[PDB]
């Protein structure tokens, strides 16, 4: 049972020193190569750092030359990564893992083998002010056909929020599209539901929004501006 | 840095026939022993990235057997031989001859569906929303398959880039539904100085790229 | 510095020391900038110590908060292992067997 525990998350300011710890278990630690993989939120996955079996730093990425540190605690089977001078975009969903290739198996030291991704933490590297959530009804157009109406959650911070539809009564057609991030760390999502168009009168249209950090549970309503 | 490309950017394949994806490099991955260093990796929606195959043909015990490796010199291919609808997901390839390591663009593979002309709607922002100081004009591209259909926001026939963000949902199990909410951001002053806003959709089945345009007020 | 702040070897050594040039390997295409070494620390290590205290070196009382390079000295010094590696500049790999 190979296991990797990731710690070092939470709300952190960019530009500040950061400490990330990954604990390894279920396999002999200090005989394998090891890897940190960058993963910008809202984007793909990219290699950021690594280290050899002998605890030798592989190097650093293009934009982070000579300002991160990767080290290995061989005593308690752990690995640490320290970051400095974060910006808004150096935020990443960093992942920890090891290498498949064994010492004296199949020249040169084998260091590839992205194999067992420990669930990487979600270090939130951003500096945004407290924005009161702005939920708003995307009103239904008078659409035979299928009506499309929504609720938009914009200018809110922190990002964690939840939208339910008619308190669970409306389940068919709900799609909460990802919140587009703006220049000033502003979040703007739109939950859109397609509903039968013959029930514009019998249905009172409510959406429930939950901003847990602000304890904002609001039962708003969608009405066509006409 | 070694130049790497993945082709094609997306290939919809039918179960029952093999598939060929390719990664192209700017350097020959041959070594003194003659072994390339291209390793293929996979990820599903909701999954962390996962391994596919080592070095294409140099194999370790336990790797899946349906994924074959071929190619030569600088350019190699991953071949999907055994067919299943699970093969859908994103693919990546790595080079280990020179440091640092780097991912390619990565490509997404999905099961093909019958090509449907999209239903396009357009939604003017509400006035009380307009009071906030920005106009959020909405376009709805419902049921365009594949995602190849492109969107063009036009205020008074403006060819523009930026300020338009199109959110597309995950592949809905119903007819591979692809629903897109396109938000166009306009200034409060810009709203009142122009009249018509047009969301244009270009789809393969749409011989006429539809132009849903609405006007201020009604 | 190599003793106090780089690596405090125990004064008594029961074994042997071997060092050798690694210019052709421990040097990147145009300088091995990825390799650093610990020269900045206000505290002394125990002999044979694995110090993972890579926190920003603060020789004064400046509230760095994580800020580096402005009254907040970077803990490490950068080996420039370029093709300019001479007899004193070469990367000498060192092993002590105790």
């Amino acid at each position: 049972q190979v296991q990797l525990l990731e710690s070092g998350g939470g709300l952190v300011q960019p530009g500040r020193s950061l400490r990330l710890s990954c604990a390894a278990s279920g396999f002999t630690f200090d005989d394998y190569a090891m890897h940190w993989v960058r993963q910008a939120p809202g984007k793909g996955l990219e290699w950021v750092s690594g280290v050899s079996w002998n605890s030798g730093t592989i190097g650093y990425a293009d934009s982070v030359k000579g300002r991160f540190t990767i080290s290995r605690d061989n005593a308690k089977n752990s690995l640490y990564l320290h970051m400095r001078s974060l910006r808004a975009e150096d935020t990443a969903l960093y992942y920890c893992a090891k290498a498949v290739e064994m010492v004296r198996g199949l020249g040169a030291d084998p260091e590839y083998g992205m194999d067992v991704w420990g669930q990487g933490t979600t270090v939130t590297v951003s500096s945004a002010s407290t924005k009161g959530p702005s939920v708003f009804p995307l009103a239904p157009s008078s659409k035979g056909g299928t009506a499309a109406l929504g609720c938009l959650v914009k200018d809110y911070f922190p990002e964690p929020v939840t939208v339910s539809w008619n308190s669970g009564a409306l389940t068919s057609g709900v799609h909460t599209f990802p919140a587009v991030l703006q220049s000033s760390g502003l979040y703007s999502l739109s939950s859109v539901v397609t509903v039968p168009s013959s029930s514009l009168g019998t249905q009172t249209y409510i959406c429930n929004v939950n901003h847990k950090p602000s304890n904002t549970k609001v039962d708003k309503k969608v009405e066509p501006k006409s | 840095d070694i130049v790497m490309t993945q082709s094609p950017l997306s290939l919809p394949v039918t179960p029952g026939e093999p598939a060929s994806i390719s990664c192209r490099s700017s350097q020959s991955l041959l070594h003194s022993n003659g072994y390339n260093y291209l390793d293929w990796y996979l990820q599903k929606p909701g999954q962390s990235p996962q391994l596919l195959i080592y070095l294409g043909s140099n194999r370790a015990s336990g790797v899946p057997d349906r994924f074959s490796g071929s190619g030569s010199g600088t350019d190699f291919t991953l071949k999907i031989s055994r067919v299943e609808a699970e093969d859908v997901g994103v693919y990546y390839c790595m080079q280990a001859l020179q440091t640092p390591f780097t991912f390619g663009p990565g490509t997404k593979v999905d099961i093909k569906r019958t090509v449907a002309a999209p239903s396009v709607f357009i939604f003017p922002p509400s006035d009380e929303q307009l009071k906030s100081g920005t106009a959020s004009v909405v376009c709805l591209l419902n049921n365009f398959y594949p995602r190849e259909a492109k969107v063009q926001w036009k205020v008074d026939n403006a060819l523009q880039s930026g300020n338009s963000q199109e959110s597309v949902t995950e592949q809905d199990s119903k007819d591979s539904t692809y629903s897109l909410s396109s938000t166009l951001t306009l200034s409060k002053a810009d709203y009142e100085k122009h009249k018509v806003y047009a969301c244009e959709v270009t789809h393969q089945g749409l011989s006429s790229p539809v132009t849903k345009s609405f006007n201020r007020g009604e | 510095k190599i003793a106090d702040y780089n690596y405090k070897l125990p004064d008594d050594f029961t074994g042997c020391v071997i060092a050798w040039n690694s210019n052709n390997l421990d040097s990147k295409v145009g300088g091995n900038y990825n390799y650093l070494y610990r020269l900045f620390r206000k505290s002394n290590l125990k002999p044979f110590e694995r110090d993972i205290s890579t926190e920003i070196y603060q020789a004064g009382s400046t509230p760095c908060n994580g800020v580096e390079g402005f009254n907040c000295y970077f803990p490490l010094q950068s080996y420039g292992f370029q093709p300019t590696n001479g007899v004193g500049y070469q990367p000498y790999r060192v092993v002590v067997l105790s």
